[PDB]
């Protein structure tokens, strides 16, 4: 196959779903901080 | 000597002086407190939460 190993689809969807929210929640914090930069600018 | 006097010990005129002085002080306290410190600017600029992500792989 293309891969050399057997991925555990449950643990990958777990990390993917957890990491997705951490990225969206990070962008919301950055948009929150950009508001103070486009005010100071 | 003139300032050596018991009349000048409890002089009501100086008491009026003190009264008006400290009433005006009280009136102007909220303007004495109106000095800005730049410490929360420092906290906003320098406080950086850990932005690294978790990666089990």
């Amino acid at each position: 196959p293309p891969l050399p190993f057997t991925p555990d689809v449950l643990q990958l969807q777990l990390e993917h779903n957890v990491l997705k929210g951490e990225l969206i929640d990070r962008l919301r914090a950055l948009e929150y901080t950009i508001v103070t930069e486009q005010l100071q600018a | 000597l003139i300032p050596v006097s018991l009349v000048d010990l409890i002089n009501i005129n100086i008491i009026f002086y003190i009264l008006l002085l400290y009433t005006l002080l009280l009136f102007f306290i909220p303007l004495f407190l109106a000095s800005i410190n730049y410490t929360y600017h420092y906290i906003y600029k320098y406080y950086n939460y850990n932005y690294n992500f978790i990666n089990n792989n």
